[PDB]
């Protein structure tokens, strides 16, 4: 049965899938999340978008406004709009299986509403593709791999430049924040290889 | 977070292990989410964070795959030529650019709404602007417009069944990324992913560029520039975020450095200690490491040799041989709250003290303030993420090395004085501080623990639970916020893998409308604070022979 989702779970609730399509396979995968951890998956969601102060108030404005500075929604949405048919079943099916077990919640919330919605007075509400893409974007790519201090560092800069006079002042910049150092501990042996790249560590771009 | 990976002629008892902790805070419910899949060319078993699609910890039963964080620099900021005249518009290659913007209205429960603006240019968002200036700073992504990209190529590595298979689904993963390989022939591999840019010459990627045109990237290096490794000489791959590769520069994070001083020597001696390992032996270097003081090794030396003209009855040399005889390994005393030597807490106070004799002393305030944390700092509720050597300690590490360290020492650090006269000082700070609150008998000293809080916050500072759901172990342990071990052609069964993890503190965070809470809420808790371990199942047979329930549903698209 091509329209059959099996959902065996272990001994310890760990859910295990048997589909025979990728939007069965991934309808499944979203229906026992749903299950598992709704009000995790919906504070996430507003903390990645940026709605947190519709449901808790005024003390996260700042938070929420610094959320949407970061990014650029139109630009994710465009992304979405290119993926292939099966591609973008994966997206679909879990946003629906999502939104499945939020529909039978949504109807007997007597049972089945997550106590916390609840405590904090308000209701899940239904998931599209979009806020799938955006639980993986806003937590690894704008947070885990968006690192940059350089506005920082142009300002320690200055100040070791005002300290120490203009050419030691680099000097010391290079002895604090040295852009590498051969004895580190790397991951690779250097009977294997090396980066091959050289860098300019004087900020010859002033 | 860490990872080690064990080959063919390292493994004993199996061809390849694979054991992996991705350390990214510890909270309730779960940080990752733990889900098998079986069907359309999937057959995977493991978790991962946030329910994602893409499984980044787990495997297939032919391959096995894990991560750890990059920290390469990958981000550069764009100092953007504003007009007072004109504004909404910036200067680029020759002309007057309209910026991008949108307007955007935060509605606040039990307040007034919001609304501000969002400016872009094609260096990507405003960051802030320097109105006297005239200058808007843009943060520039190597991997904007690949973000989806990513997701899906975590995902459709799950399907690769060889290094050639898995390596083309790498080389689309756009973040800063470390992956790992394993397989069922004992092959192991590393790769070092992510787009990184094409700088122009001259550009020094720790400070601003101009947006006016001429620093402009070049474009992304290709594939064949991420450092990577396949079937390495040694016979093993360890990490602990520290750097990939010779000469590799990492993120320009003031704050974060590759140096000399590193956590991941403490995961390499365990593993060159011994010629060969079991599985049990692999799982045994996160009970290891959990407890080991990290500065120890670093400065016992210099302690050393600054304390050995020293008479037995002067406190500063007694401190020294406490620290001799100490293997730096960290246990509870029976209370459940203080440690049995006092070895980090004199670390501590001595750092902190020889920091602000150097380091901060060289540098300007306010930046000095960047230097001055030995790197225990923490709270009642314990450390939020992994504990590592701090950064002023790394600069001082070189400092002490003398002319063995490659770094140019441009500012003597200390200052014209001898090493041994700056260490001696610093420990007659530490006996003066200690002492006083302990006593003189330093056999009696009762040290405080640190101890781990599972938060009801998530990383944002976002309640994802309610504040009596936070849950506290007695014991803080420097190890993955989950742990999972892979286990390759066994010799001691017939299965050709086995694998193992830990989901603590549940699979579920299910709380019905009455208070009741679901089975699997918390029965993994206890297993995590004692070194324990679930096995991960893969085949139906395994499945159906543990199967607790079952749910069919018939659904058209
Ligand atoms: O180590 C960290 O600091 C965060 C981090 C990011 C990506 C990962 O896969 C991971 O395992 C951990
Ligand atoms: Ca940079």
């Amino acid at each position: 049965s091509s329209s059959e989702i099996k959902i065996v779970r272990d001994e310890y609730g760990m859910p295990h899938i048997y589909a025979n399509d990728t939007w069965h396979l991934f309808y499944g995968y979203g229906y026992v999340v749903a299950q598992d951890r709704l009000f995790q998956m919906e504070m996430a969601r507003r903390s990645t978008q940026g709605t947190v102060a519709e449901v808790l108030g005024k003390d996260f404005v700042k938070f929420d406004k610094d959320i949407r500075r970061n990014y650029w929604p139109d630009a994710i949405r465009a992304q979405i709009a290119a993926l292939s048919p099966e591609d973008m079943s994966i997206l679909q099916g879990y946003a629906d299986g999502m939104n499945a077990w939020i529909d039978k919640v949504n109807t007997n919330p007597e049972t089945l509403l997550p106590k916390q919605f609840n405590t904090f007075g308000f209701t899940p509400k239904r998931w599209e593709p979009f806020d799938v893409a955006m639980i993986f974007v806003g937590t690894m790519a704008n947070r885990f791999s968006d690192s940059t201090s350089e506005i920082d560092n142009l300002a320690l800069l200055t100040a070791l430049k005002d300290k120490y006079g203009v050419s030691q002042g680099m000097a010391v910049f290079n002895q604090l924040k040295w852009l590498v150092n051969p004895s580190a501990p790397t991951t690779i042996a250097v009977q294997e290889s090396n980066y091959p790249l050289k860098f300019n560590q004087q900020n010859s771009q002033t | 977070s860490n990872m080690w990976v064990i080959g063919k002629s390292k493994a004993q008892d199996a061809k390849a292990i694979m054991v992996n902790g991705p350390q990214f805070g510890w909270y309730a419910p779960a940080y990752t989410y733990g889900i098998g899949l079986h069907g359309a060319g999937y057959d995977v078993t493991g978790n991962t964070p946030f329910a994602y699609p893409g499984l980044v910890f787990g495997h297939n039963g032919v391959i096995s795959w894990g991560s750890t964080a990059g920290f390469g620099d990958d981000v550069d900021i764009f100092a953007e030529r504003l007009s007072a005249e004109k504004p909404g518009y910036y200067l680029h290659n020759g002309k007057w650019v309209k910026m991008l913007s949108r307007e955007e209205t935060i509605t606040v429960k039990n307040g007034q709404a919001e609304t501000f603006t969002v400016w872009r240019t094609v260096h990507g968002n405003i960051l802030q602007t320097d109105q006297t200036t005239q200058t808007a700073y843009a943060k520039s992504r190597a991997w904007d417009g690949k973000e989806v990209a990513s997701l899906l190529a975590w995902t459709h590595q799950m399907k690769a069944k060889n290094w050639q298979q898995w390596t083309q689904q790498a080389a689309k993963q756009a973040l800063t990324i470390n992956w790992y390989y394993a397989d069922v022939n004992g092959n192991i591999g590393y790769v070092h992913t992510g787009a990184y840019p094409d700088r122009q010459s001259g550009h020094d990627p720790r400070l601003p560029v101009p947006g006016t045109g001429k620093w402009d990237w070049k474009g992304l290096l290709p594939f064949e520039m991420n450092p990577k490794v396949y079937n390495p000489q040694s016979g093993y791959i360890a990490n602990w975020n520290n750097s990939p590769q010779k000469d590799y520069p990492a993120s320009d994070l003031f704050a974060f450095l590759w140096g000399g001083a590193d956590r991941v020597t403490e995961i390499d001696r365990l593993l060159e200690q011994k010629p060969r390992l079991t599985a049990d032996q692999a799982w045994d270097v996160i009970r290891q490491t959990s407890r080991q003081d990290l500065n120890l090794r670093l400065f016992l030396p210099t302690l050393q040799a600054a304390t050995s003209g020293l008479t037995q009855s002067d406190p500063r040399r007694q401190l020294v041989e406490t620290l001799t005889r100490w293997d730096g390994i960290n246990l509870l005393n029976d209370d459940g709250k203080t440690w049995q030597q006092p070895g980090s807490a004199i670390l501590n106070v001595w750092l902190t003290s020889m920091l602000k004799r150097t380091v901060v002393a060289a540098v300007p305030m306010p930046f000095d303030k960047w230097y001055s944390a030995s790197g225990y700092e923490t709270t009642q509720d314990g450390p939020t993420g992994s504990l590592n050597i701090s950064v002023g300690a790394k600069i001082l590490y070189e400092a002490v090395q003398g002319d063995k360290s490659p770094i140019p020492q441009a500012v003597d650090l200390f200052a014209g004085k001898p090493q041994q006269e700056v260490v001696l000082a610093a420990l007659e700070d530490t006996w003066e501080t200690l002492s006083k609150r302990y006593g003189n008998n330093v056999s009696n000293w009762k040290t405080p623990a640190m101890a781990l809080t599972f938060r009801a916050n998530n990383f944002f500072g976002v309640p994802q639970a309610a504040a009596e759901e936070t849950r506290h172990q007695a014991e803080y342990q420097n190890r993955g916020t989950e742990n999972d071990m892979i286990v390759f052609s066994p010799t001691t069964s017939d299965r050709p893998v086995l694998a193992w993890d830990v989901v603590a503190p549940g699979q579920s965070g299910f709380i019905a409308p009455d208070g009741t809470v679901d089975k699997h809420y918390e029965d993994q808790l206890k297993m995590y604070e004692n070194f324990g371990r679930k096995s991960l199942w893969l085949t139906k047979q395994d499945v159906e022979a543990h199967k607790e329930s079952q749910e069919v549903l018939h659904v058209q698209r």
